[PDB]
């Protein structure tokens, strides 16, 4: 019986439409989360992988920045409006 | 600071957490027997603390400077018999 | 490529027998490779612990029926 | 070695004998991957080796990406049909 | 070269509208050709079968893998010309065959996953690469999300491919549980005989082989190849089979398996029998791909199987492209368009094609008789080598099943030719539109190779007796 | 507890909301007494029928009142809600919010001064302070 | 006192069985996802039991934190109909369910051993009888743990797999966009 | 429109001024990300030559000598 | 194990009482910023307001709507409180003066801040009505989109010190606090903290749903109370992450020369005065940052969901994936990669 | 190796060593004085420790049974070191290892007592601390005049002694 | 590190001696449990003639 062990037990026991940016934000959270979680071993082995695993993780991050670039310039997460304001010109046949 | 009435509850919070941290310090110290708590202990430091428990009479973090060990030390050796994992 | 490495970043528990077996493979060609049998069996014993387990089962049988 | 095999088998059986919906199929896939990782990590401990944990972390990555792609594919199906009925794929 | 392609295309395509997609496909087509021309001299490194291990011991490079790499690129410069060069500049053929934006990226990523498999030396690289090849091909089926059947197809292929990736990983973890290794080079005659690994390795072979349609789990892949668009069917049907069969051939896993013998027999029987009543083209050609997967499965049991595999996989790929290309060209001369994605479905729509374009039918006959194994077409010299190897190693009942399967498959192969040389009312007499130049030259070149490549067989044998021996 | 935390619901404040908002203002802070206005009935105890209670609105009012969890009170702010006031003889008016809901305190005025509202709340706090919760059970 | 914590692994095995049956039997799928979360927790427990809390936490922050958030994020937005567990519809599978259970379990257990006689391959799996001694040595000098080792090998010995997982994640970005996002312009 | 894109190939420097004015949130991100690898390539040898050199590596394990054993004495029994 | 019970009860009392009076501190601080006063009538200067709101809500009906679930609306607030509370275990108030004292304390907090989302996820399923299930989705997308940005900062600073022990991370800040070399990360971490708690200027869903008939947290009784002891504790917790990551935690002026001058020996007085000084530095830092949550609330208007997801994935993430490259380069330039201890 | 997992009962062995293996005293010194004395031991037991690890390497599996003599000589060299310390430099050793125990065995918090100990043992036993593998350029961390990292609380007795010893010139 | 290095050989010597004592006493124990039987307990399951600590035992109870 440790104080962490005593505490981690005590506390508990005492039709529609959607925009596809709503769903992409979740679907894209996965890979970016796996990237930032795969970066943990680097930060905890950063000395032992001196200057080799540094370069390796940079090529890793650059490859991932590519996909981020693709996401931005597609404008995936932007919401798009249908009822546009008219910008044609007013032209009268004579 | 002008508005003392607004800072009183901050004074409650400040004093409660303050006394909580100082009291936990004294409690950890009384647990250890007059020494500050250890932290970031690895395999080696744990194995050495167990070796201390073998040399002193199981008295926690009490240290001993003797160049020669009591004869119990040779027979107090422990191995650890683990359950098969499934 | 990451073979023979432990959880602490060092040599595993059964590495040494694997080293003897790999040495004797390098010493021998496919015809003479039969010589590597006991080394391989030692490796498998370190891994899976079968013959020692059966040894202990015999000991336990003697403690179990021949006394009661 | 036991718990992983059991989750794997029961989840394969619940994948195969699901006459109800599809989210059970996704779930059974994820549970199969879980049971694999537990088998492998048990063996990696007993051998005191690292290749098992490496393949485990790799499985976690690949399974998460699997679920991402699967749940985009489902969204495409739903785009076109509007209802994911019990016996449709 | 693939990687710099995939990296550059992501940026260059995000910067580019929907209207540049054809030109971007044309660019990567020419780039792949420049690779295959200028970096092809690296075959010298594999003199006397000098084999190299790379990135530690994760990858393996020998003459087998290099030739497979060139073949996958030759496939991928022909499969790209089909998207980047419009046949006819008509509104119908714009609507029928228009590339999407992300398609080409997924193709190259699938090329990468294909090549990491064949080049793999450790199971970890295999599991990473088969997941890459698998996920990319889930998306390729699904990219045409404006169709109902493709949506159904990608969903089924996802689930039934996930199950097999589970089976593969279960097998690998078992091998590691037994032996504390992820590398097959850690096997040898001693370890094979000494340890009961037969179950643990056939489970690998099956988990890889059921991903290519091996019987009796052929139906799901056949429903997919039928339900997906024709220009996707021509890619999904080939590249995954090359990759996985090549990995299983290079690694001499199943030397004399009884299970593999049984299943391979069943594939030849199923793929020959069940394709007789089919009225649709794609199901017919899928059952053809299955029986050819049967023939190529039969050399997983040999231990000296490189020449027979390399010659058959090459002629299979060539005939497979050419026949699907003939079917694509014939859409101009039919009367009814069935879909925006599958303009041609039923074999009875090719009726009278001789009276419209006869030399298209000459190409179809050459290609069909190549599939059947009529000499002097390349298919003869491919099925001959398989018969030499299995009879040299001791499979006799299987050779008879092989002969019987070829005869039975002549019937569904000749259904096309029979209806094509039939007679038709309302023939074509003139047409001011003209098919593209490049696609005609590609089809012709594949035809001329199927026809006359028997001339070079000795030269190929000499080169093989140096670089593979 | 019931006094020091006195949370009305945002509903009922249609007309004459200015004088009620002035009781949320600096010079007369209601939050100093623990008053907090809430969007939702289910967390609230008090309803303030300010302004005109029209016939097009009374059912919505009764819904919000039944949705409140007991204990619940009602306090009628203004004349237009006590007896209809100025629009008593109109076609589109309930001549009193009594007709719909039960009222505990009636603040007079049109618009009642912020001080009148605070005094009414101090009368309501007195009502609940001379309430018998358990002593009545010890009688019952 | 000692043996109060002896059978925790068997408890987790029993609990995983329960959560699997509950995932299979639940009416509304949302409940089935909650039971999947219970199963990932039990797995994290078991991994702590055998000395890998790092993976317990990585699981809780990957699977539960993202994948299951997403599964609820989907079933909240889609009209995923169902068919509650029944007896007219699913009883027919009982003989095949039972045969498949017995065979697949006994094979999954026999497979891990190298004995030549079949029955002994299973009786070896059922030989979990003997305790494993743990000795203490003094050769490890650093504070290397499992995560540091994983970083070292993954970023030095197996760099290629890392630089391929980057492309798997590029697929995870780029495929879902292509599928969901219609680049009409 | 008022401040649309002039194109990277129709004047780099003019594009860089436009981006710093209208899209800083990308420009300064690119500048940050390029300033690391580039400086690591360029400035590192200067720091190694002029400021201070690279440290001598850490033991990492018992440094087993590369020699053959020598016969010693002292501290024997008795 | 008696003193372990004493130490737990001290901690729980201190944290929960701090939460209760953070409610009052929020209200009085916000008031004086608005040139008013109060609560200052329910106690001796309002020091009993929070317990009055509680006791009123515990004597209130437990009312459940017709078409709702009971178990989900009940356990989900309870599990939110639990998950928010267990993050307090790894939080140090002195060098090793911690209940957990794990070697993976960062990862524990990071996994528990991932478990937190489920309260908002299960809220929308408490209402079978259709709009609530989209309002919860908006409020989940903000959290999972901003947890990427909080994490990324945990990793950026752990590049400086290669250990997941919280005490070790604080002890490396004797030389300098990591808010001086990475000052912009202080803003980013504080912005994202305010977002993850769904606090203003990031209170989109509670406001957008306060207008609508639902899509909010329409609970009552005890679940209200637990949700308001889980919001005002996740606030302190996220403020603590800022403290022990960037602001030195418990660190302060070197009290070497003073303790040398005044004591002469290591007694059970010096240990107390030391733990007082350490915790007081840790506390005043939490106070200034809780003040900052309130300061921000008093000023800035609200965001919309498009502006907010655009802020995250197009402005913050690029800067961070840039910083991921500049800092390892900055260490490689100078031969200063940290060791594992 | 690994640590115990999921369950583990300590178990001893009440038996004695074989008669063909002679008897050797044990060091009997705990973590802190041992860590203080590490450098003085290594400066004196270097050849013996090296011969021990070499015979372990040459044996190739039988190290536990072939290296007993070498481990015995190592243990005796260590005992001679600590006996020389306790006989001669006791109080300074106690200052060092108590200053350590009131920290996390970080040597940075004990530099004053470490200085007094190095001085005394160098004057009497002729044993100096040395960190090898360094260049002549690198400055060893225990001799830096104004280090970046300093203890939370400099120990009291250590500080009084350091000041009195500078006044007495002993340092 | 260099301090923990200068200490390693000493401590591992201790552990080798206790390893020897226990691994030999275990065999002298089984000899007495296997008195009247032709079961060689000294016969090593390893075919090489190296020392090998048990790595297994019987549960104490
Ligand atoms: C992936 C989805 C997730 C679910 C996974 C489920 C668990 C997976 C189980 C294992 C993996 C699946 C294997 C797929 C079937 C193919 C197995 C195979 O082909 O191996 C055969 C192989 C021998 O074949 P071969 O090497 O070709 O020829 C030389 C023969 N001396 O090797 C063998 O000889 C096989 C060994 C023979 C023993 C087989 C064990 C059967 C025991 C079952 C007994 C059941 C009891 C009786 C009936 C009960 C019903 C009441
Ligand atoms: C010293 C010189 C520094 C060079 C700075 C580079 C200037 C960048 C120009 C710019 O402002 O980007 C604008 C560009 C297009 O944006 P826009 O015109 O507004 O249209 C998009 C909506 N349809 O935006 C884009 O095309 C997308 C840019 C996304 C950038 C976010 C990721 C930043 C990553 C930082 C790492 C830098 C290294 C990346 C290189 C990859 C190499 C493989
Ligand atoms: C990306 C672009 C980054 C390039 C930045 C280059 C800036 C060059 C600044 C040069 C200042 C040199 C001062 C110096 O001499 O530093 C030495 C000092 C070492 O400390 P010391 O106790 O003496 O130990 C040395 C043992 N050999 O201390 C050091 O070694 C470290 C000095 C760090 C100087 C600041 C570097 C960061 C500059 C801001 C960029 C990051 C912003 C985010
Ligand atoms: C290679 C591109 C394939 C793409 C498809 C085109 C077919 C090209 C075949 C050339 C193979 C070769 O010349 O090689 C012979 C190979 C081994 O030689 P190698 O190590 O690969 O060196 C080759 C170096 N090149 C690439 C610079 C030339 O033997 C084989 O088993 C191949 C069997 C293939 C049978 C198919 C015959 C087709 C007729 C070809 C009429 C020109
Ligand atoms: C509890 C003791 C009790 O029994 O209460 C006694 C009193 C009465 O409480 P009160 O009426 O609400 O406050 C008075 C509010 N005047 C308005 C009315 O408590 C208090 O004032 C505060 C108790 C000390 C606060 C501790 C912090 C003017």
């Amino acid at each position: 019986m440790n104080t962490f062990i005593i505490f981690i037990i005590l506390i508990p026991i005492v039709r529609l439409a959607f925009n596809a940016a709503f769903i992409l934000v979740a679907i894209l959270f996965l890979p970016f989360d796996l990237e930032i979680s795969t970066l943990l071993p680097y930060v905890m082995s950063i000395y032992l992988v001196s200057n080799y695993g540094f370069t390796i993780v940079l090529l890793f991050l650059l490859i991932l920045i590519i996909g981020f670039v693709y996401e931005i310039n597609t404008n995936a997460l932007k919401i798009n409006k249908h009822n546009k304001p008219n910008t044609d010109s007013l032209i009268y046949k004579l | 600071a002008i508005p003392f009435e607004a800072l009183l509850p901050y004074g409650i919070i400040f004093g409660l957490l303050t006394a909580g941290g100082g009291a936990m310090q004294v409690l950890h110290v009384y647990r250890n027997g007059g020494v500050r708590d250890r932290f970031a202990i690895d395999q080696w430091d744990s194995q050495m603390m167990e070796r201390d428990l073998r040399l002193n009479g199981g008295q926690g973090r009490k240290q001993v400077d003797q160049a020669t060990a009591p004869e119990a030390f040779k027979h107090n050796h422990v191995w650890k018999s683990e359950r098969p994992l499934i | 490529t990451a073979a023979g490495i432990s959880l602490t970043g060092g040599r595993n528990r059964c590495f040494s027998e694997w080293q003897s077996f790999m040495h004797c493979t390098a010493k021998t060609d496919a015809k003479s490779r039969a010589q590597c049998l006991p080394n391989f069996e030692d490796y498998m014993e370190c891994l899976h612990h079968t013959k020692e387990k059966a040894r202990l089962r015999e000991i336990e049988s003697v403690l179990k029926q021949k006394k009661e | 070695m036991f718990i992983g095999t059991i989750i794997l088998v029961l989840s394969f059986l619940g994948f195969v004998f699901n006459r109800r919906n599809i989210i059970l199929a996704f779930i059974c896939l994820e549970t199969m991957l879980l049971g694999i990782n537990l088998i492998l990590l048990r063996n990696s401990v007993l051998f005191d080796d690292i290749s098992g944990s490496l393949f485990a972390i790799v499985i976690i990555i690949l399974a998460g990406v699997e679920s991402a792609i699967g749940l985009s594919l489902l969204v495409s199906y739903y785009r076109l049909r509007g209802v994911i009925n019990s016996y449709g794929i | 070269m693939l990687i710099l392609a995939i990296i550059s295309l992501i940026t260059f395509v995000s910067m580019s509208k929907l209207s540049d997609n054809r030109a971007i496909i044309r660019l990567i087509n020419i780039y792949l050709i420049l690779v295959l021309v200028l970096d092809s001299f690296l075959y010298l490194l594999f003199l006397n079968n000098q084999t190299y291990t790379v990135m530690g011991e994760l990858l393996i490079f020998n003459s087998f893998t290099f030739y497979i790499d060139m073949l996958i690129y030759f496939i991928m410069i022909v499969i790209s010309s089909l998207y980047g060069y419009n046949l006819y500049n008509n509104n119908l053929y714009k609507t029928l065959f228009e590339p999407k934006k992300e398609l080409i990226i997924l193709f190259l990523i699938n090329i990468l996953g294909a090549l990491l498999i064949v080049h793999s030396n450790d199971f970890i690289t295999l599991f990473v690469a088969i997941e890459l090849q698998s996920y990319s091909i889930y998306l390729i089926t699904a990219i045409y999300n404006s169709s109902y059947k493709a949506s159904k197809a990608s969903m089924l292929y996802f689930f039934m491919g996930g199950i097999l990736s589970i089976l593969i990983a279960y097998s690998i973890n078992t091998y590691y549980s037994v032996l504390n290794s992820y590398t097959l080079h850690s096997l040898d005659s001693l370890i094979i005989n000494t340890l009961d690994l037969n179950l643990i390795l056939i489970a690998l072979s099956l988990g890889l082989l059921f991903k290519i349609g091996i019987a009796p789990l052929h139906k799901w892949l056949i429903s997919i190849y039928e339900n997906t668009p024709i220009l996707i069917t021509i890619y999904i049907s080939l590249i995954p089979k090359i990759s996985i069969l090549s990995y299983l051939v290079l690694s001499n896993i199943s030397i004399n398996s009884l299970v593999i013998s049984i299943l391979a027999i069943l594939t030849l029987l199923v793929g020959s029998v069940g394709g007789l009543l089919q009225i649709k083209i794609k199901r017919l050609l899928a059952f053809s791909g299955l029986t050819n997967a049967g023939y190529m499965m039969l050399l997983l049991l040999l231990n000296n199987n490189e020449f027979s595999y390399l010659y058959y996989i090459t002629q299979y790929s060539i005939s497979h492209l050419a026949i699907f290309m003939i079917i694509i060209f014939s859409i101009y001369y039919i009367n009814y368009i069935n879909n925006q994605y599958n303009p041609i479905i039923y074999v009875n729509q090719l009726k009278g094609l001789i009276h419209d374009n006869a030399y298209l039918v000459l190409s179809m006959a050459i290609v069909v008789f190549s599939f059947i194994g009529i000499p002097p077409l390349l298919g003869f010299f491919g099925k001959l080598n398989i018969l030499m190897s299995i009879l040299n190693n001791g499979y006799y009942f299987i050779s008879i099943v092989l002969i019987v399967a070829s005869l039975i498959s002549a019937l569904y192969y000749l259904y096309l030719l029979n209806v094509s040389i039939q007679d038709k009312n309302n023939i074509l007499i003139n047409s001011n539109e003209t098919v593209s130049s490049v696609l005609s030259y590609i089809l012709s070149s594949l035809i001329i190779l199927i026809t006359f490549g028997f001339i070079y067989n000795s030269l190929i044998i000499d080169i093989f007796n140096v670089y593979f021996n | 507890a019931r006094q020091g935390s006195f949370w009305p619901v945002t509903f009922g404040l249609a007309c004459c909301a200015v004088e009620m908002m002035h009781v949320s203002a600096p010079r007369y802070d209601q939050d100093r007494l623990g008053i907090i206005f809430r969007a939702s009935p289910r967390q609230s105890d008090i309803m303030i029928v300010a302004g005109t209670l029209t016939n097009k609105m009374a059912p919505v009012l009764r819904q919000v009142y039944d949705q409140m969890p007991e204990p619940r009170w009602v306090i009628s702010m203004g004349s237009c809600a006590n007896g209809g006031g100025y629009y008593h003889f109109s076609y589109s008016v309930v001549r009193g919010c009594d007709r719909i809901v039960p009222v505990d305190v009636y603040v007079p005025g049109c618009p009642p001064t912020s001080e009148a509202l605070m005094y009414g709340v101090f009368q309501l706090q007195r009502k609940m302070r001379n309430t018998k919760i358990t002593r009545m059970w010890y009688r019952k | 006192m000692m043996y109060l914590t002896y059978y925790f692994i068997e408890i987790t095995i029993f609990l995983a069985i329960l959560c699997t049956i509950f995932i299979i039997s639940a009416k509304n799928p949302m409940v089935s996802i909650l039971y999947m979360i219970a199963l990932f927790v039990i797995a994290a427990m078991y991994l702590y039991l055998i000395g890998l809390g790092i993976f317990s936490l990585l699981y809780i922050m990957i699977y539960i934190g993202a994948i299951a958030v997403l599964f609820l994020f989907i079933i909240t937005l889609l009209d995923i109909n169902s068919t509650e567990l029944s007896v007219k519809s699913n009883i027919r599978d009982l003989p095949l369910v039972l045969i498949s259970l017995i065979v697949l379990t006994i094979s999954g257990l026999m497979i891990y051993s190298n004995d030549s006689i079949l029955i002994n391959k299973l009786l070896e799996a059922f030989g979990n009888d003997y305790n494993t001694i743990i000795t203490q040595d003094w050769f490890n000098i650093e504070n290397t743990t499992l995560l540091t080792t994983i970083g070292n090998v993954l970023l030095t010995n197996n760099a290629f797999i890392l630089l391929v997982l980057a492309i798997v994640l590029l697929l995870g970005i780029i495929g879902p966009i292509s599928i969901t996002m219609k680049h009409k312009e | 429109m008022i401040n649309a894109n002039p194109g990277f190939w129709n004047g780099p420097f003019r594009y860089l001024r436009w981006s710093a004015h209208n899209r800083p949130h990308l420009f300064f991100a690119f500048a940050i990300g390029i300033a690391g690898p580039v400086a690591a390539l360029t400035l590192t040898p200067l720091r190694r030559k002029y400021l201070y050199p690279d440290h001598s590596p850490l033991p990492q394990s018992y440094p087993l000598p590369q020699r053959a054993r020598e016969q010693l004495t002292g501290f024997d029994d008795e | 194990m008696i003193i372990n019970i004493v130490e737990i009860l001290i901690f729980l009392v201190c944290v929960l009482f701090s939460v209760a009076y953070l409610t009052v501190a929020e209200r009085k601080t916000l008031a004086y910023m608005q040139r008013r006063l109060g609560p200052n009538f329910v106690g001796y200067y309002g020091l009993l307001q929070a317990f009055a709101d509680a006791v009123k809500l515990l004597l209130k009906e437990i009312v459940l709507p017709k078409e709702s679930n009971y178990i989900i609306l009940v356990i989900s607030p309870l599990i939110t409180l639990i998950t928010a509370l267990i993050g307090w275990v790894v939080i140090p108030l002195g060098p090793g003066i911690t209940l957990g004292e794990l070697n993976l304390g960062i990862l524990f907090s990071l996994a528990i801040g991932s478990l937190g989302v489920f309260g908002s996820l299960l809220s929308g399923w408490s209402s079978n009505s259709k709009y609530s299930l989209l309002g919860s989705i908006r409020s989940t997308a903000q959290l999972i989109s901003y947890e990427l940005i909080l994490t990324s900062i945990f990793i950026i600073i752990i590049m400086f010190v290669s250990s997941l022990n919280i005490t070790t991370i604080i002890e490396t800040q004797r030389v300098v606090w990591y808010c001086i070399p990475l000052l912009p990360l202080l803003l980013i971490f504080f912005i994202a903290s305010v977002a993850e708690t769904a606090r203003p200027p990031f209170d989109l869903t509670e406001s957008e749903s306060e207008l609508v008939a639902g899509y909010f947290t329409e609970y009552s009784g005890s679940p209200f109370v637990f949700f308001f002891l889980a919001e005002y504790s996740n606030i302190i917790l996220i403020s603590a992450f800022n403290g022990y990551l960037l602001l030195g935690g418990y660190l302060s002026f070197n009290y070497s020369y003073l303790f040398n001058i005044l004591f002469n020996d290591y007694s059970y007085v010096s240990f107390l005065f030391e733990g007082l000084i350490n915790s007081s530095a840790y506390a005043i830092k939490l106070v200034f940052l809780m003040f900052s949550f309130i300061w921000v609330r008093a000023a800035f208007p609200r965001f919309t969901y498009d502006n907010l997801i655009n802020f995250c994935w197009i402005i913050l993430l690029p800067l961070l994936f840039g910083i991921f490259l500049i800092i390892p380069s900055t260490l490689y330039i100078f031969d200063s990669f940290p060791t594992l201890i | 190796p690994r640590e115990a997992a999921a369950h583990w009962v300590p178990f001893e062995d009440k038996a004695n060593m074989p008669d063909n293996v002679p008897d050797v005293v044990e060091v009997g010194a705990t973590s802190a004085p041992l860590l203080s004395a590490s450098y003085f031991i290594g400066a004196k037991c270097k050849p013996y420790n090296d011969d021990f690890m070499l015979c372990r390497e040459e044996s190739q599996g039988s190290g536990a049974i072939d290296c007993l003599k070498e481990g015995r000589r190592v243990t005796r060299c260590a005992v001679s070191v600590i006996e020389d310390i306790n006989k001669s430099c006791l109080d300074e050793f106690r200052l060092h290892w108590q200053c350590l125990e009131q920290n996390n065995h970080q040597l940075s918090g004990c530099r004053k007592a470490e200085a007094l100990l190095n001085k005394c043992v160098f004057t009497k036993l002729n044993l100096e601390k040395k960190i090898p593998g360094l260049r002549p350029d690198e400055e060893p961390v225990f001799l830096k005049k104004d280090p970046w990292i300093k203890p939370a609380v400099d120990d009291f007795k250590s500080v009084r002694a350091y000041a009195e010893a500078k006044k007495n010139g002993t340092l | 590190l260099w301090a923990r290095i200068y200490l390693m050989p000493l401590l591992q010597a201790e552990e080798d001696r206790q390893t020897v004592r226990r691994s030999i006493a275990q065999l002298e124990r089984e000899k007495e449990i296997m008195k009247g039987t032709g079961f060689d307990v000294d016969k090593s399951v390893y075919n090489d003639g190296k020392f090998h600590a048990p790595a297994l035992m019987i549960p104490p109870k």
